[PDB]
């Protein structure tokens, strides 16, 4: 029933009130939402002067009922199920090595407009830091939001980590803990465990001189019909991973990565790596200008990232390789959309 | 693009302990010496042949009423826990 309100374009209106470290602000936003394509087009402005925190830190807080649920997942779209009564979205955003956001929002229809009213508090944000220092690049990465039913609260939970690009090459983690409860006492859909794949592009309107963020993002859901034969093959190759590049403990290796379609010397570049039984972890990176290069604590002192502008390539010299350095290595770049280089298996004895 | 020659024979040979060996033979295995991946093949083929995986959630394997339960020692498990299973498999075999 509630899914019949999202057929076709739907007007959206978003209103946020935020108190971060004492500094206060507000944001209004208008746009359309095509749940059929999982597409959002929204323009946001800071109605109260200029923003004390970066726009990328408010993206997640700034209506998952516009996510695209393919036909075979329509019994798991909690967000549309709760409409038009609405649902409450509470979340605790923990910026690593810095402050914490805390928000409460109500998403519900008002007439024929989907309205998100948000309250946001922020504490423990270092005055000279990535957030209040505006050290975050103006872009947004692609993330997977793992959703799971919360029977006792008659809603859903959601855990995920947002990776923000610091213009010094590093990455700012934002650990999201999320909870959603319907407003009306009517029937809602509790889903099997799944996830929401998200893509976002941040842009600016030239004719606007207010502090603004133009946002177009795509979201679709998946992850409920994976076969045992597939779950098993995943486990099998994990326990019997031969490897593509092998080195003794202490040896060295140099990773190459050729870029296509974009000038490598105008965007920041970063190296990720995913170890068996481990999640993707940022390794190294350098700024778009080339004046700054960052490294994670585990690799600092034996990794060096560089780039050849003419050959449009990025390198990763690896020295004194440990067995712990065994993983699949990826190159990353955000040209509005986040892109990944072909994986690279390095197997250290 | 560099390859190393000679390439090594880096396949783990194993001998399953009695119980695990019983399962592998029930599906068609006739050896008493296996590589690691041969073990995982016959074992996954065992779970599917015995229809022990949940149809709606196919990472859950129910083995409480099956010899596989004795092997792993659990009434049920999720193949998502690569770590935990890889251990149960080696407790039931020795590296030759």
């Amino acid at each position: 029933k509630g899914e019949e309100l999202f057929t076709g374009v739907v007007p959206i209106l978003v209103e946020l009130d935020g108190d971060v470290n004492g500094h206060k602000f507000s944001v209004r936003g208008e746009g359309e939402g095509d749940a059929t394509n999982g597409k959002l087009t929204l323009k946001f402005i800071c109605t109260t002067g200029k923003l004390p925190v970066p726009w990328p830190t408010l993206v997640t807080t700034l209506v998952q009922c516009f996510s695209r649920y393919p036909d075979h997942m329509k019994r798991h779209d909690f967000f549309k199920s709760a409409m038009p009564e609405g649902y409450v979205q509470e979340r605790t955003i923990s910026f690593k090595d810095d402050g914490t956001y805390k928000t409460r929002a109500e998403v519900k229809f008002e007439g024929d407009t989907l309205v998100n009213r948000i309250e946001l508090k922020g504490i423990d944000f270092k005055e000279d830091g990535n957030i209040l220092g505006h050290k975050l690049e103006y872009n947004f990465n692609s993330h997977n939001v793992y959703i799971t039913a919360d029977k006792q609260k008659n809603g859903i939970k959601a855990n995920f980590k947002i990776r923000h690009n610091v213009e010094d090459g590093s990455v700012q983690l934002a650990d999201h803990y999320q909870q959603n409860t319907p407003i009306g006492d009517g029937p809602v859909l509790l889903p099997d465990n799944h996830y929401l794949s998200t893509q976002s592009v941040l842009s600016k309107d030239p004719n606007e001189k207010r502090d603004h963020m133009v946002l177009l993002e795509f979201v679709t859901a998946a992850g409920i019909t994976t076969s045992f034969a597939e779950y098993w093959a995943l486990l099998s190759v994990q326990l019997v991973e031969s490897g593509g590049a092998l080195v003794q403990p202490g040896g060295s290796l140099r990773l190459s990565c050729a870029a296509s379609g974009f000038p490598v010397n105008r965007y920041s570049m970063r190296w990720y790596r995913q170890a068996p039984g481990k999640e993707r972890e940022w390794v190294a990176g350098m700024s778009s200008a080339g004046d700054r290069s960052s490294y994670e604590d585990s690799v600092k002192g034996r990794f060096t990232i560089s780039r050849d502008d003419a050959r449009n390539t990025v390198y990763l010299q690896m020295n004194s390789l440990k067995p712990e350095d065994t993983a699949v290595y990826y190159c990353n770049v955000n040209v509005g959309f986040e892109y990944w280089g072909q994986g690279t298996q390095v197997t250290v004895s | 693009t560099t390859s190393q020659i000679p390439a090594s024979e880096q396949e783990t040979l194993v001998r399953p302990k009695p119980l695990l060996l019983k399962l592998l033979k029930s599906v068609g295995a006739q050896k008493d010496t296996y590589t690691m991946k041969e073990v995982l093949f016959y074992l996954g083929q065992y779970i599917m042949t015995k229809r022990l995986y949940d149809e709606k959630q196919q990472h859950i394997v129910y083995c409480s009423n099956d010899l596989l339960g004795d092997l792993f020692g659990v009434p049920s498990f999720s193949v998502k826990e690569h770590r935990k299973i890889y251990t149960m498999i080696y407790r039931n075999l020795v590296v030759v």
